[PDB]
């Protein structure tokens, strides 16, 4: 996951989300996809856990971005679907919803 | 044990309030007071035009 | 719709009140920190890949949408995202990894930084650096002159002279080398001019031996070894050569009017050849200067293309890592009035009467006029006829000075694009136009005759030197005084669209602020270094 | 109105209440 | 569209010089009722420009004339 | 008639400053940073930096 | 990122100049005479490049640093070898620093605006147009009725 | 309410040098409407004031044209 | 330019055949490293066999 070089070391250094912004989309109420797109998705809010930062990359964890180009499944239409990559546990929108 | 900082940035929610930088209240607070300073100055306070 | 570059800037900035900045120039002034944190949220839209500039645009039609331009070079990676400090230690890594060697010290470094921050330049200094159009036998007539120039400015005020041509560099390293100019004034510019060499030599070590096809790999990796970027100052033809070394599509924009082919050459440009090569149309190309339209005059009166052994590449190493980190960008582009500048000459009493011996100084006898005052500001005591040797330089100089918009493709592996618009990366040249340091108002009260500033690259567009050079874009940044910053400053919309742009804000910011050392000509050369997949594979090698 | 507008936007306009 | 201001260049230059050469050249100036500035910076850029090939021709010839070997006997 | 403390700019911390700081280019810098304003947008200013 | 332009050397002897008892009055009267005007400080430059020649020659320290507009055309002028090689050089550091001090507080306020003014009036208290320098020479006092 | 001390000012300027150019314009004083002692401090500031005007006068004239052309043609 | 008539380049040894020493003495090796500039580097000119 392409993520620029100030991203601090102290997201790295205990169990968080590989893009910037935790999903923390169980917390929210169910059935309403409306409302938890955009505690995934919308970055004027700030995060789950650090909430004096948006996305510690915003390179991944936007809507368009390229981590998201390259791992959601609206964009791997094109891919072989017999391979795996661990970054569809963390980008596909399908199953981030799932929860 | 997340380590969040506690900048600048984030008290500026209450250090630019009005509140905080009008004299008003301070002022009602201590012009109402029932014992005031006995020792005053007047040595500066204001311009005097010559 | 015209040539000429006067009207282009007055227009711009006659009565400027809202001064927009560019949203990549926005993030450039913000710390990470603050770039990440949620109420820049107008900033972080549009910050979503890192090799792209993404922006809205504006609704035109009834609906707008998204165009990506590429950041070509790493240093047009932002401030927040790659801040100085990174790119300062990644210079550190290229100066060990392709093993580079730094000939200049502090020194020069320092005599170089104390010209461009010394308002006390002589602006006669830019008239014989304007009537030497980067010719050599033009400079081979004046080694006189410039070595009475250089001598007269080291001895009194310390520093060295013509450190903002490159012409004039080169010109003084192979010409001046005897006892005319002094020891350490020539041991000066051998290091300026070496340090190029030496930057040229680490830059093909890091672009290495491999080959794609039949070409090298170093017009992929770097952008200073591409041979599509042009330098700023384009004094004799090095477009027709660009369209004669490009695999890709330029297309040269020269007043409304492109040109993408060789065979379309004369009906463009018109060369202006040497001297005695020039002796059967004297007459014809002054009553072209004199007596013609040179308003909409969409053809170049260009030098020939001369080819030294290195291509393209010390010109846009000394335009792009020495100067623009030397001088902090304190530079602006000083388009001259030619036929005023040799009206100013070739008159005043000695240099038209040939009664007076030709050793004789001009100052004790030159009457009150704008040469006088020329060269009471600076102190200088030339003979006549070093002078009336430049304004010999008349005949064969061309009439005014033009910028050229210069379109050239992408990298083959960066034109990924959906519309072919932003396929393309843009350049202005400065045809026959100079590149100035501080003016005073002294210089400026005597010399608004004959130059006038061209704000139109981010390192040669400072509104610090720029509103010493044009009293109306002074009252711009009296107005607006945030626009003194060269990475948000306003540039003329005919004359440097941002977007489309090799040198964006983001190392627009690393020029104005780095400390002028030899971590910081490393840091530069190192961001120069683009964001291709062949730059990618020659960085995992080294 | 400028100046109010300004602060109040870039400022910011189970969480523990934090004052100062 | 425009230009810049011109120089100060104060006086006439062929007048206070009679015996230098090339007024017979700056004689022919082919004025057809222009006005009493146009001419007068019309002058100015010829009487530069014939001073610029003079200037010029006059280098060439310096240039051309070395130190030769019939000056060397002499 | 000519200087009346209280309704000034430069009051005396500054003078208490610079009458006896060394002068210095730390001193310039201090002299210079301490004529920040106490707006509301000069914290804003300072939380940026 | 401030850079300054100034070293130890020109505070150490600006610092000279204001501790010294024996500072010539008559560059206080020539600088009365000009009082912070063009126009006649060109008729007093071989006056002025003999003063601070003679002072810098005699003791080391350069004059007229107790007035702004006198060091500003000093910054101007006279660098055509009228003042020595290593006095002019204390001038114009003196008037560098005055614009790297300025580029500093332009970078501390930023790029942002409010209304359609900057916020240099509102970060800094230097860049406010209504603060005025404390010594008058040309007319401040009718701009400041047209600007704020 | 007051003014500064007076300078030393030794004399009158006057007395020791009469071939003065500007010394038939200074007698246009009359002393019959105010006293001796301060008539002769406004003689003293109305001979600085024409003295200034003849250096102020026989300069402006010098530094427009000081270098002439004729001067250096003959 | 002015040395053409009296020496030339020969592009000899390992240590003594630099393209960026020939290149300011031939006329052909400077257009050889025009089309092929990584031929520069003293370790991959292309000698004479």
């Amino acid at each position: 996951i392409v993520t620029p070089v100030t991203a601090d070391v102290a997201y790295f250094q205990k169990s968080n989300s590989p893009r910037g912004r935790a999903a923390c989309v169980v917390s929210c109420e169910n059935y309403n996809q409306e409302v938890a797109e955009g505690l995934i998705y919308d970055h004027s809010r700030p995060d789950a856990a650090y909430e004096y930062r948006s996305t510690v990359n915003p390179w991944a964890s936007q809507l368009g971005s390229l981590g998201d180009i390259m791992y959601n499944s609206s964009y791997r239409q094109t891919a072989v679907p017999g391979l795996y990559s661990p970054c569809r546990a963390f980008f596909n929108k399908e199953e981030l919803l799932r929860n | 044990n997340l380590l969040l900082a506690f900048n600048l940035q984030n008290a500026l929610k209450v250090l630019c309030h009005p509140r905080l930088h009008t004299p008003a209240h301070t002022l009602n607070s201590l012009n109402a007071a029932p014992a005031p300073r006995d020792r005053r100055e007047t040595y500066s306070l204001q311009h005097r035009r010559p | 719709n015209h040539m000429n570059v006067l009207v282009i800037v007055d227009e711009f900035y006659d009565n400027k009140y809202a001064a927009p900045v560019t949203d990549i120039a926005l993030k450039c002034g913000l710390p990470t920190e603050d770039f990440l944190h949620p109420s820049n949220y107008d900033l972080l839209r549009l910050e979503l890949h890192p090799l792209y500039d993404i922006y809205i645009g504006r609704d035109a039609g009834e609906r707008a949408r998204h165009r990506a331009v590429h950041r070509l070079m790493v240093g047009n990676l932002p401030t927040p995202l790659a801040p100085a400090a990174f790119q300062e230690a990644r210079g550190q890594q290229f100066e060990t990894a392709t093993s580079l060697a730094h000939v200049v010290d502090q020194a020069v470094i320092e005599t170089v930084q104390d010209t461009a921050y010394d308002t006390a330049y002589p602006a006669f200094f830019y008239v014989v650096e304007a009537m030497i159009h980067g010719f050599e036998e033009k400079f081979v007539m004046n080694v006189p002159l410039v070595s009475l120039c250089i001598n007269t400015y080291w001895e009194r005020s310390g520093r060295l002279a013509f450190v903002n041509s490159f012409s004039m560099i080169k010109f003084i390293c192979r010409h001046l080398g005897n006892n005319a100019i002094s020891k350490e004034a020539y041991s000066m510019y051998r290091k300026i001019y070496g340090e190029l060499i030496a930057l040229e030599q680490a830059l093909m070590r890091l672009a290495g031996s491999d080959v794609v096809g039949d070409e090298s790999v170093g017009q992929y990796v770097c952008a200073l070894l591409d041979p599509n970027l042009l330098p700023p100052v384009a004094y004799t033809d090095i477009f027709t050569h660009l369209l004669t070394v490009s695999d890709r599509a330029p297309q040269i924009i020269i007043g409304n009017e492109v040109y993408a082919d060789t065979l379309a050459a004369p009906q463009f440009i018109e060369r202006v050849g040497n001297m005695d090569e020039m002796a059967a149309q004297f007459v014809a190309l002054y009553g072209y200067r004199v007596n013609g339209d040179h308003d909409h005059d969409f053809r170049l009166h260009l030098g020939p293309y001369v080819d030294e052994g290195h291509a393209d590449v010390l010109e846009k190493i000394f335009y792009y890592v020495f100067l623009p980190t030397c001088t902090n960008a304190h530079m602006c582009g000083l388009g001259v009035d030619f036929q005023h500048v040799a009206q100013t000459l070739a008159y005043n009493g000695p240099a038209f009467s040939h009664h007076f011996t030709r050793d004789e100084d001009i100052l004790d006898n030159l009457e009150n006029g704008t040469l006088r005052d020329l060269l009471e500001i600076s102190d200088l005591r030339p003979t006549v006829g070093m002078i009336r040797d430049l304004s010999a330089s008349f005949m064969t100089c061309p009439t005014f000075t033009r910028a050229v918009r210069v379109s050239v493709d992408n990298d083959v592996t960066q034109q990924l694009a959906p519309n072919p618009a932003d396929k393309r990366t843009e350049q202005t040249v400065l045809v026959n136009g100079l590149v100035a340091f501080a003016f005073s108002e002294r210089t400026r009260a005597v010399t608004q005759c004959l130059f006038h500033a061209i704000p139109f690259h981010m390192f040669y567009g400072d509104p610090r030197v720029a509103a010493t050079m044009h009293q109306d874009v002074a009252t711009f940044v009296m107005r607006n005084p945030q626009q003194r910053a060269v990475e948000a400053f306003n540039r003329p919309e005919q004359l440097f669209a941002e977007y489309r742009e090799w040198h964006r804000s983001p190392m627009g910011k690393y020029a104005a602020e780095c400390l002028p050392s030899l971590v910081s000509i490393s840091g530069m050369t190192a961001m120069h270094i683009k964001m291709s997949p062949m730059a990618y594979i020659a960085q995992a090698k080294l | 109105q400028q100046v109010n507008d300004y602060i109040k936007a870039k400022v910011g306009a189970q969480q523990a209440t934090c004052e100062i | 569209a425009r230009r810049l201001p011109k120089p100060t260049l104060q006086g006439r230059l062929e007048a206070d010089f009679p015996d230098s050469p090339l007024l017979p050249k700056f004689q022919e100036l082919n004025q057809n009722n222009l006005p009493n500035d146009v001419f007068r910076e019309a002058q100015r850029s010829y009487l530069v420009f014939l001073t610029s090939q003079f200037c010029y021709e006059e280098y060439v010839q310096r240039t051309f004339g070395v130190p030769r070997r019939q000056r060397a006997i002499d």
